[PDB]
């Protein structure tokens, strides 16, 4: 099959700046009829992908002249000048020349904003959950930037990596930040075998964790 | 409007057969050389092309699934059909019907269906258990964050509101995760210290598939 390799996979941009997205195919996508059936699609949260560009360089209905497609053979580029809010979403390249038809992996176009530290909150299991014989320890890391924060759990000083499930919001439309939930699930039995529960959020290239804790010998 | 509409089960078990119908209007699959096909997208994943069928009953298949995939049409009804035999959990995805003609306002996916979510799972229907997330006392500040943990339900979706919808600002509801094969979701809500616990904060959870609706007041520890 023909591999459509898309670069980069994450594209943070400021409004008004230019965005360029590379799509490279593993083989020529020149069809036997001499046309190159290369399209670009844009998908926003909870919607079908929408066509932007077809046959490499033609703009579909409703696409403004700030979008232009170019390239040939195996090297293709989508350029967006003066990015607007309505442009943010996930961009996919695609070749319709050779079966199986294939899409690139997606490039997320997102807004750059100033770095922001998470508001971190830790929550022990509820009495309700404990009487049903479960234990989940929840940590919210809210309204931070950029998306790739790191979260670690400690139990009685020992870092623990098993039974941890994470979930992320999409970029907020109002403040352009990200949020995340991190839930350590334990058996009620192993939960009650330890005292100290720690959630620590380390952004980026830090250095200094924001640490939230509770100790069952006090709760 | 040239439109495409996907229809079919929505929930299936491993080893069973996925069958979907694409109903078309605004164009004819009789037209030379019209074509309609299927593309799928797993949650949080990319797009995978599956198959395409043409006005002349020519058909193209993704070779990675060829023993499982059958595409067909009913020209008299203007319908296209997908069958995937021997499905498993990995076939869980949004399934899109798309138009693609050849030879010259075609050769593009200008026209997409809205998509239909199909879940493949051996799980049984199960109402969520709803747990309150009240802060450690004291921890500690201008803001106080509360939460709600919706645990062990099947299938998607659930809906969650805070205070019946009067709390909309500062709410973060997180996508469900599978802890298998049941879903768990959480939501945080942030208010001023002034607000809570003097006023009551309640989490409203609905699970349509089990016709469950539940509230859970966040009581202080
Ligand atoms: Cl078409």
């Amino acid at each position: 099959d023909v591999l459509m390799t898309q670069t980069p996979l994450s594209l943070p941009v400021s409004l008004g700046d230019q965005a360029s997205i590379s799509c490279r195919s593993s083989q020529s996508i020149v069809h036997s009829n001499g046309n190159t059936y290369l399209e670009w699609y844009l998908q926003k949260p909870g919607q079908s992908p929408k066509l932007l560009i077809y046959k490499v360089s033609n703009r579909f209905s409703g696409v403004p002249d700030r979008f232009s497609g170019s390239g040939s053979g195996t090297d293709f580029t989508l350029k967006i000048s003066r990015v607007e809010a309505e442009d943010l979403g996930v961009y996919y390249c695609f070749q319709g020349s050779h079966v199986p038809l294939t899409f690139g992996a997606g490039t997320k176009l997102e807004i750059k904003r100033a770095d922001a530290a998470p508001t971190v909150s830790i929550f022990p299991p509820s009495s309700e959950q404990l009487t049903s014989g479960g234990a989940s320890v929840v940590c919210f890391l809210n309204n931070f930037y950029p998306k790739d924060i790191n979260v670690k759990w400690k139990i009685d000083g020992s870092e623990r990596q098993n039974g941890v499930l994470n979930s992320w919001t999409d970029q907020d439309s109002k403040d352009s930040t990200y949020s995340m939930s991190s839930t350590l699930t334990l058996t009620k039995d192993e939960y009650e075998r330890h005292n100290s529960y720690t959630c620590e959020a380390t952004h980026k290239t830090s250095t200094s964790p924001i640490v939230k804790s509770f100790n069952r010998n006090e709760c | 409007q040239v439109t495409l509409k996907e229809s079919g089960p929505g929930i299936l078990k491993p080893s069973q057969t996925l069958s979907l119908t694409c109903s078309l209007s605004g164009f004819s699959l009789r037209t030379s050389g019209m074509g309609v096909g299927w593309i799928r997208q797993p949650s949080g994943k990319g797009l995978e092309w599956l198959a395409h069928i043409w006005w002349d009953d020519d058909k193209n298949y993704n070779p990675s699934l060829k023993s499982q995939l059958t595409i067909s049409k009913d020209t008299s009804r203007n319908q296209v059909f997908l069958k995937i035999t021997s499905v498993d959990t990995a076939d869980t995805a949004t399934y899109y019907c798309v138009r693609r003609a050849h030879n010259v306002l075609g050769d593009w996916f200008a026209y997409w269906g809205q998509g239909t979510l199909v879940t493949v799972s051996a799980a049984k229907t199960t109402a969520p258990s709803v747990y309150p997330l009240a802060p450690v006392c004291g921890g500690t500040g201008s803001s106080v964050t509360l939460g709600c943990l919706v645990k062990g339900y099947f299938p998607e979706p659930v809906t969650l509101t805070w205070n019946s919808g009067s709390l909309s600002s500062g709410v973060h509801t997180f996508p469900a995760v599978l802890q298998s094969g049941l879903y768990t979701l959480s939501s945080s809500v942030t208010v001023t210290s002034s607000t809570w616990p003097s006023q009551s904060i309640t989490c409203n959870v609905a699970h349509p598939a089990s016709s469950t609706k539940v509230d859970k007041k966040i009581e202080p520890r």
